[PDB]
Parts: structure tokens; sequence; C-alpha cells
């Protein structure tokens, strides 16, 4: 489990805290992504395993500072100017990289906060009828084929059910998460991409992101509503 | 490449510890301990503080690690190489076993044990321990028993002066390689100290060795 | 005096055995394979070196995926190797380090390995909850841990020093079936492709195989002169090769019950570590301690290449399922990765 | 000890009443099986150097 | 007979007894050291797998020796025309940078082996014993520095000195001054030799404290500690001792009379051409005579 922050202030600078829980928090990577009030998700920073590499969004590459203290298994961001345009619920990621690992695979609770190139992935489709029992795809498409020369698609499906955080469904466009139920499948040519699910079931309902781990400036696709 | 990236640096970060764990396995000396079991190999354990069972000492700053596989009961010979390259090894030898035995007496069994060792293909500059241990029995035995039951062949007065010495270079004749690896030998009381400043000693002396075939005087 | 005439009875009964061994040996593999192209100079190149094991190196398992290796070393370290990037996916450190084999699931999610301390012990690579830990102790073995190979998921058969070799439940850490008959201590052994029967060569000069179901010994197979160190089943499951210390090799036949051709050669002395054969079994790789891994050609009991890259007893061998290299471990602390 | 002598022989007894085949009729099995998969052994036939994945 | 240099009254001799003498003595060093430390260097680089701390700086050490070995043919050419150096003013300030700087070079780069051994038997648990190699190679960069440092005024100082119908280039003149490089030659012996007298006397004593000296192998590495010590000795006294009485004479008499010193000069830079047979030997003793 992971969780933590604050929630009110007006133009000025807050810090945001994670308290990971369980999990050998030492060699994971963390990241930061966040969620607008009504719109899709937007990632912000990352912290490599070990204090190594870190990156953030090109939106908020100088006000913003990504720390992690091992000890203790907290995590941290502090925001130093902060504007009415990055007002959001900002979610805690963890991902660890090896072989054939599962990046992205759990989620914070997340906390709200209020002041009062890139590759685009698309999502064309936004609602669906939300008919149960039939089998509902769901596309996507991106600007460039993030096909790399190592053989894998970084192609990643999360699900957002209404009122909780995000759960990851498949990793690379086609590998399984823990924990899934068989019907959702993934399928993919570098370049447009399908999720399918076989019979859906009342507890499938909600918003399906796609995101992309090509290139490190990685961005979602405003989701598909059901 | 981003998650190949993140790979990599996992690896490096696997890299370090493995150098940082293999500095602290480089400053402790290993030991290996022998003897017949009733040898009083316990006595000398205690002294310094199934499977294989590590014992952990400290001596002047220094770390020994001393293995014990008197519990093993299988052939020697497939597994011992296994302590090639400990600084030294232990032989515990009861010199109060000379009469009894196992048939044939337990001081032959050792003797034979201790041939086997010392002549290994496996420890051909390795020091040898010797640790000649139940020295207050053996005192004591010699006044009822004479040493002609272990040694037809002594022709010497029962006193515990001459007849340990002869035990001594009974053991220490074993050593066909005498010029190229040293025995030590002392006489261990079952109640008493200082011996886990011998061990210090004869450790030390494989250290100097070894320090000098690195400068390549030796 | 019934020993006296349990004794006589038993040599008649293995003449009986020797004589009808004797009917069935209608020929040589030799001669059978007089007709067959020679396979010619094989030469392998080392692809790939694996560094950061700090101490000799006896054991080393392939997964089922052509692409990760486990390998075992005296350090105290398990380490998980990505041989294509040379990336060093786990570092498992062992309780014990006389670690003396290693074992990949086929499944993947686990790994097991076992030395001097007298116990199998099973990791779980595959936890939520981050890192690799243990998941169970297998004790109940008198002698040192030889060889281990996981039969499925959750059973995992053992050898060891006290002659015995011991079939487990890894959920309940029992041994289901106890295999005996050897007189010394089992060095190796080989799961068959069907993962049904295994055979098993000890200190006694002899193979044995066995069947897991039942639990007893099916036929025993002799002609090695020392100790049986390696032992491997051929890829069609009906034959095995054995690797002895009077450095000499041979090729016995489950149905016909008897040796096929042995490989050795007036150069070599030095006794064989380990063995394996190629995907097609066409080649037999063999560990030697004179520093040198040799490729036989396993028809024409012919010298084809050798693999000399270490500088030190190579103890460990491997090829892939997939077949496409060979990993080979040694005494030096490096694994190099051939062809 | 004569229960251990009695069982050594008894175990001797079920190894000599296996079936077996002629060396010619197991031999042909193996050089059978090497020939039908000579096609598929990387190490015995050199694969492209593009389809090698340790090369490149 | 006398010569006006840079501002002092310095005496120059050109005897003839030196053509006769050091063309043949710096020839037997040139070709012995050119076999020993170049064989040597090979060795290092493409006959050794494994290096340590104590052998790099045995690399060091064959590295100064080897440049030094190459700069004989130069001295050699001078001799033979008596004193008349006909290279030219920049090659002349570059040598005698490349013989007083080798000279420490060889000399720094074995108190530092005969100290390394120091601590590998009178202190075998000290922490020095386990330096990295980079460790090693940082020192010896240090150390280089040093020797580099020292000698670096050597090249500023103008010394395509005429003399008379001959050009003469020379670092060692008789003359009534103090200068940094006399006293550079004395320090280059005195120094080291309470290091490496005490060292190699502390080694012997503590193999012999304990009773390691029975051993073969290890007694035959307590004669190379002796040898060592008196190589030094035999090839660096008597160019010290000769030049000591040089300052001594200068002292006692003065520079009014540039006769008094004919004999010195001339022995003086007959002991000079012995601290190269340090430098030819050294392959032989710290390389050579190794078990590795
Ligand atoms: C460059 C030649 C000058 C001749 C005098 N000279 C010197 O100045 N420094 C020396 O080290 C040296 N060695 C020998 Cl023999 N002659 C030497
Ligand atoms: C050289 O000697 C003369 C006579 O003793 C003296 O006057 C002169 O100062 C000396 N030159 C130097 C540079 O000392």
């Amino acid at each position: 489990v992971e969780s933590g922050g604050g929630l009110v202030q007006p133009g000025g600078s807050r810090k945001l805290s994670c308290s990971a829980s369980g999990f050998a928090f030492s060699s994971f990577g963390m990241h930061w992504v966040r969620q607008a009030p009504e719109k899709g998700l937007e990632w912000v920073a990352y912290i490599s395993s070990g204090s190594g590499t870190i990156y953030y969004a090109d939106t908020v590459k100088g006000r913003f500072t990504i720390s992690r203290d091992d000890p203790k298994n907290t995590l941290f961001l502090q925001m130093t100017s902060l504007r009415s345009e990055d007002t959001a619920m900002y979610y805690c990621v963890r991902s660890i990289y090896y072989y054939g690992s599962s990046p992205f695979d759990f989620w914070g609770q997340g906390t709200t906060l209020t002041v009062s190139s890139d590759i685009v992935m698309t999502q064309a489709t936004s609602s669906v009828p939300v008919t149960p029992g039939e089998s509902v795809s769901i596309s996507c498409r991106s600007s460039k084929s993030l096909l790399h020369s190592n053989g894998n698609t970084y192609l990643y499906w999360f699900l957002q059910r209404p009122g909780q955080s995000p759960q990851l469904l498949i990793y690379r466009m086609s590998n399984l998460a823990s924990g899934v139920p068989d019907r959702f499948s993934g399928s993919g040519s570098g370049t447009a991409f399908t999720l399918t699910i076989s019979r859906l079931e009342a507890e499938d309902v909600g918003v399906y992101y796609c995101m992309q781990h090509l290139e490190y400036p990685l961005t979602f696709g405003a989701g598909t509503k059901l | 490449s981003a998650e190949d990236k993140a790979a990599v640096e996992r690896s490096k970060m696997i890299d370090r510890n493995l150098r940082e764990d293999g500095e602290k396995a480089a400053r402790e000396v290993k030991l290996l301990l022998l003897g017949a079991g009733e040898s009083g190999k316990s006595t000398i354990v205690k002294q310094m503080k199934t499977g294989i069972v590590e014992t952990h000492f400290t001596f002047k700053d220094l770390h020994f690690k001393m293995f014990d596989v008197g519990a093993q009961r299988s052939e020697r010979k497939k597994w011992i190489h296994c302590f090639e390259g400990v600084a030294a090894i232990i032989f515990c030898v009861a010199l109060s076993d000379y009469d009894l035995v196992l048939e044939m007496n337990r001081m032959h069994e050792s003797m034979k044990l201790f041939d086997s060792i010392c002549n290994n293909k496996w420890f051909t500059d390795t020091s040898i321990i010797l640790f000649l241990n139940k020295k207050d029995l053996f005192e004591e035995k010699i006044k009822k028993s004479p040493l002609t039951i272990c040694y037809q062949e002594y022709a010497g007065s029962n006193t515990y002066e001459e007849a340990a010495a002869y035990i001594q270079c009974q053991f220490e004749d074993l050593n066909k390689r005498k010029d190229t690896k040293e025995i030590y030998t002392h006489f261990t009381c079952s109640t008493d100290t200082k011996n886990v400043q011998f061990v210090f000693d004869a450790v030390t002396d494989v250290i100097i060795k070894n320090n000098l075939k690195d400068c390549g005087l030796f | 005096s019934e020993l006296d005439q349990l004794r006589q009875e038993a040599e008649q009964l293995k003449n009986q055995i020797r004589d009808a061994r004797k009917a069935c040996a209608d020929a040589t593999l030799s001669q059978i394979t007089n007709n067959i192209d020679p396979v010619g100079r094989i030469q392998m190149r080392t692809r790939r070196t694996l560094r950061g094991h700090l101490a000799k190196i006896y054991a080393m398992h392939w997964g089922t995926d052509s692409r990760l290796l486990v390998s075992a070393s005296q350090d105290g370290k398990l380490i998980i190797w990505d041989s294509y990037t040379t990336n060093k996916v786990h570092a498992i450190p062992l309780r014990s380090s006389w670690v003396m084999t290693c074992a990949y699931a086929p499944s993947g999610n686990y790994v097991a390995c076992g030395g001097l301390d007298n116990i199998c012990s099973i990791y779980n690579l595959k936890t939520r909850e981050g890192n690799v830990r243990v998941s169970r102790e297998l004790a109940g073995h008198t002698g040192y841990l030889s060889c281990c190979r996981f039969l499925d998921d959750n059973q995992i058969v053992t050898s060891s020093g006290d002659t015995t070799c011991a079939l487990w439940d890894i959920e309940t850490g029992q041994q289901t079936t106890t295999f005996t008959g050897h007189t010394g201590d089992v060095m190796s052994l080989s799961l068959a492709p069907d993962t049904r029967l295994f055979v098993s060569g000890a200190c006694d000069a002899s193979a044995k195989l066995w069947d897991v179901r039942e639990g007893m010994c099916r036929q025993t197979f002799t002609g090695h002169e020392s100790d049986i160190n390696a032992i491997c089943f051929f890829p069609n499951g009906n034959a095995f090769a054995t690797g002895s210390d009077d450095a000499t090799c041979r090729l016995f036949d489950l149905r016909a019950d008897q040796e096929l051709m042995t490989y050795s050669h007036d150069n070599i002395i030095c006794g064989i570590t380990s063995v394996s054969f190629s995907k097609s079994g066409r080649l037999l790789l063999a560990g030697y301690d004179d520093f040198n891994c040799n490729v036989w050609d396993a028809l024409k009991a012919d010298r084809a290449g050798v693999l000399a890259g270490h500088d030190n007893r190579v103890s460990c061998l491997g090829v892939t399922d997939d077949g496409m290299a060979v990993a080979t471990g040694s005494w030096d602390s490096f694994l190099k990765i051939w062809n | 000890s004569i229960a251990q002598a009695r069982k050594l022989v008894e175990q001797l007894k079920m190894e000599a009443n296996i079936d077996r085949i002629k060396v010619s009729k197991a031999a042909a099995d193996l050089m059978a099986y090497c020939e039908a998969h000579a096609k598929e052994d990387p190490l015995l036939t050199p694969v492209p150097a593009s389809e090698n994945p340790f090369r490149e | 007979h006398f010569l006006e240099i840079d501002k002092k009254n310095c005496c120059v001799f050109r005897d003839d007894f030196i053509v006769k003498v050091l063309p043949p003595v710096l020839g037997l060093e040139f070709i012995f050291g050119l076999l020993g430390n170049g064989l040597a260097l090979w060795i290092f680089c493409f006959h050794l797998k494994s290096w340590k701390s104590s052998r790099i700086f045995l690399f060091n050490l064959a590295v100064a020796d080897f440049l030094l070995i190459i700069c004989l043919p130069f001295l050699m050419d001078n001799y033979v025309r008596r004193w008349d150096w006909k290279f030219g003013d920049i090659p002349c300030r570059l040598m005698l940078f490349m013989l007083a700087m080798n000279r420490q070079g060889s000399i720094i780069f074995l108190t530092v082996v005969a100290v390394d051994r120091y601590f590998r038997v009178v202190h075998p648990h000290h922490a020095l014993n386990k330096i990295s190699n980079r460790t090693a190679a940082i020192i010896s960069c240090l150390l280089w520095g040093i020797t580099i440092g020292l000698t670096v005024h050597l090249l500023k100082k103008k010394m395509p000195i005429q003399n008379g119908g001959a050009n003469l280039c020379s670092s060692f003149s008789i003359c009534h001054t103090f200068q940094w490089h006399e006293a550079m030659f004395l320090l280059e012996f005195f120094l080291p030799l309470g290091i490496i007298l005490f060292c190699s006397a502390r080694i012997i004593w503590s193999l012999r404290q304990r009773q390691m000296d029975r051993h073969a192998k290890i007694k035959r590495a307590i004669t190379f500690i002796m040898v060592v010590a008196i190589v030094f000795v035999i090839c660096f006294l008597p160019s010290v001792v000769v030049r000591i009485r040089i300052f001594w004479l200068l002292h006692t008499s003065g520079t009014q009379n540039c006769e008094v010193y004919r004999s010195v000069d001339l022995a003086f830079f007959i002991t000079l051409s012995f601290t190269y047979m340090n430098s030819m030997l050294d392959p032989v003793v710290y390389y050579f005579s190794s078990p590795s």
C-alpha cells in the first residue's frame, strides 16, 4: 500500500509524500503520474532505483523536484511554483525493470491539490454502449511505431474503475498482468493497437487509458469510457 | 530502450553489491577443522569462542571461519576440493586413545586420516596445525598402561615427556612433502587457554607467505 | 549358512544377465554409423562472457526460454543472468556458501540449490512483494546434495552422497519416494524428456534407471572403472551418456541394456566433470579437468572440437532448449557463451 | 544380514526378467533420430549470422 | 682549465683518458640494458596475466630504467668527441632532463618497492597490503610528478655553453656555488639509504624472529633482499663520495687554482658511469630473479 500528501494551498509551493509498505521499496523505481479533475492521466516525474536517473515532465521541468528516502520508505515530490494549470489528483506508481518485469504494476490511492518531440496517443473513441455480456473492443494509435529493435512494443493498458486508482491490465501490449482475469487480451502492430474483452462483467466499467514507454516523455491517451 | 536502460542500471547496482561482499569476504580467514569425532574438536571449538557446521570467532582484529565436516560420513574425495584455498587445516588427535579401539586402535585411525589429508593433492602447501588433545588423561594413562599397545616398536620410558614426544614424531613423520608444507604441532590441555594464539601465529605465517607471493619474492 | 547360498545364487543370477546382454549385442555402434558422414571440424567462439562471480562456479542451469540462466558459486551467491544482454536479473545470497548444484524450474518461477548443508532450498522468483525469497527447505538427506532437477512446479528429485535419491513434494516438504540401491555416492541425475524415468550415476561406477511413479530401480548399467561424475539423457529419451573419473565417456542404451560407444582418447588423462548433448543429439559436449571442454561426435565417437577458453577446471556445462548456445562455467569464476 | 542378501537377489532377478532388443535395432534409432533433426541443430549447422541471438 | 659559466667561476677539464674509458663502459651497459629492460617490459604487458599493486610499482621502475638506457648513446657520442656536443641546443637541454629525472625514477621506484615489501612481512595485516590497482596507478602518477617537478628547471637552464673550440653540455661542473642540482645528487642517495637499509634489515630480522628462515624458498628471498641493498650501494656510492670530496676541496682550497681538480674531475665521470650499472642489473635482480 501507499498514500500521502497535502491538499489546500494558493499560488505558492507545497511538498507531497508517499509511504511505501511491504514490497522492498528500495529496488523499485517510482513515478508521480497525475490526473486533472476530469481530463486524463499525465506523467510528472520519475526517480530510478538507487536514486540514479531522474526525469521530469516538460511542463514541470524546473518547478518540480522528485526525491526518495529508501530508509523509512518514503517518496517525495517538491513543487515550488504552483500555477493553476497543475491542480490534479497526484498518484504514486511503482515500477521495476528487468528482463521480464511488469512496470507500473501498482498504483497508489492518490491525493488531490487545488490552487483556487513527444509521442501522442490518440484513442479516438471516447464512449461506447454499456450493454454487458458482449465482446467490447477498445482501439488506440500512436504518432510513431513504438516497436523497438529488441522486439517488444512498449504499450501499456490501464483501467480506472469509477472512484478508485488505475489498475494495470496489459504491459508491453500482449502480456496479461498478474491477477487480471483472462477475458482481457491485447493486440497491436506497432502503431495501431487493440484491447479486447471477451465477456464484459459489471466490474469492467470505467475509463481505459493507454500508455507508451518507448521514449521517456511518456504520455497517455485521454481514455475511453464505457 | 527506456526499459532496457533501466535494466542496465539495475545490473550495475547488483555489480557493486557483489564487489562489496567480495571485499568483506576476503577479510575473513577460512579454517578447515578435522578429527576423529571424539578427538576433542568440541573442546577446541569452545576454546576459540546436520550438514556442515560453521564457527565464527575473532582474534586481534582478524576474522576467522572454521568449517567442521565431521558429520558428513561420505566419500571425502568428492567434496574435499571445496576447501582447497583455506588458510590452514586444524587437525585434532586425542592422545588418550592410543590403547582404545574403534579391531584397530583409535590412534591408528587418526594416523590413517592424517596421512590421507596431509598428502592430499588439494593440500600441497596449506599449513597443518596438529592439536594433540587430552594431555591430562594421557599423562595418567601411561602410568598404568604402556605405549607399546599402540606402537609395538616403541622403546622408551613410560614418562609423559618421552612418550608424548614420540607420538608427535610419528605424526610429523607422515608428512611426505617436508619442503613445501609446514606442520605446527601443539599439545592441548582440556582446560587451558592460549590455543587461539597458536592458531593466530600459524595463520600469520601463511599470510606473510601469501603477501610475498603477490610481491614476487616467494 | 543361508548367506553362502544367497551369495552363490546372485553370482549365477548376475552371469545370466551378462549372457543375455551379450546375446543381444548383434553389432557395435561404430559399425552401424561407419557409413555416416563425419561431422567435420566444429568451431565455436565465445559470444559472451559473464563476470561477477568471485569464486569457483560449481553449477549452472538454463531456463526453458533459452535466454535466462542461473549459476552457483562458493562466494555464496546464486546469480540469474540475461544471456543476451549480459544483464544480471537477480542475485540471490545463499545461507550456506557450500553449494554444489543448480536447477531452474521449467515453469520459470523457481530455482533450487543445495550442497554440503544436505538441504535443497527452493527460491520463489515471482514474488509480488518485491525481491526473491526462499520458499521451501527440503531436509531429510544424510549426505551432501549432488544434483537436483525440477519435475514440475511442485515436484523435485534430488540425489545425495548418502547413496540414495529422493522425490519430494515441495508443498509439504516430505519425501514422496526414496530411491535406494546404489552403494556409493550418487553424483548426478538426469530427468527423462517425458519426466517419467531418470538415471543416476554413482561412485560405485554404476548407473541406475529409476521409475518416478513406482519408485524402484529398473535397470543397472556398469562398465566404468571409477566414479561417474556426470550423466545426461539423450534427446530421444531412450539413451544416456556418462562422464567418469577414468577420463572416459560411455553411451548406454535403455532398451539394449548395454553400453554402445566409448568416448576416450589417450591424450586425455583427466576425468570428466560434466556432459551434455546438443539439440539434435549428434554432438556430445563434455567438460574435462584439463581446462578444456571437448566436443564429441556421439554417433562416430570422434573428437570434433574443443572449447578452450577457460583457465581452470570446467565444472559445469549446458545447452539451450533452442539449441543455439552452450554455456560453460569453470573454476576461474567465469561463464562463457559459445556460438 | 540374510534379508539384505535376499533383497539384493530379488531385485537382481527382476532386472533379469526384462525385454531386450538387438543393438543394431537400438543403434539404428539413434542414427534415425540424429538425421531427422540434423537441420534444427544450430551448433551442428551454424544458422545464418543474422539469426544469431548472441552474435548481434 | 677555466671557464666562466653563468656568473660563476667554474673549472672544466678535457682529459684524454675520458675518451678511452667512458665509451667502453657505457657501451656495455647500453646493449645489456636494452636486452634487460626491453625484454622485461614486454613480459609485463604481453606475458603477464594478473596485475597487482606490487607489480605495478615494479613496472614503473622498468619504465624509468628503460628510458634512461636509450639516452646512453647520446652520452657515448659526447665522450668520443672529448666534450664536444654537436647535436644542438634544445636536444642538449632535453637529455639533461631525461637523465636527472630518469635517475630519480629508478631510485624512487625501488624505495617504494622496498617499503612495499616491508609492509608485507612486518605488518602483514595492514590495510596498505590490499590497495587496489587503481590506487597503485594513482600513486605512480604522483611519484612521477614529484620526479618531474624536481628536474624541470634543467630545461630552463640555458646550457649549450661554448668551451673554446667545442660545445659542452653538462649539469655537473666543479665550482664554488651552491646548486640545488648538486644537493639533488646527495639526497638521491642518503635519504633512500636510510629507507632501503632499514626496510631490508627489518624484513630479515622479522623472518628470523619467527622461525620462517628454515623454508628453502623463504631463505632464497632473504638473499635477494640483501642483494638489492648491495647493488644500490655499489652502483651509487662511488659517485657520491667523489662529489663530497669535491665539495671539501672547494671549501678548503677554492677556485683560485683549477689544477687541483684534475684527478677528481676525471674520476667523477668514471664513477658517474657506474650509476647506470644499476639500471641494467635491475631486470636480472628484480624481475628475472622472481619465481613468478
Ligand atoms: C648530457 C651529457 C652531459 C655529460 C655530463 N653528465 C651530466 O651532466 N649528467 C649525467 O647524468 C651524466 N652522466 C654522465 Cl656519464 N655524464 C653526465
Ligand atoms: C672570480 O674570481 C675573481 C678573483 O678571485 C673574483 O674577483 C670574482 O668575483 C670571481 N667571480 C665570481 C662570479 O665570483
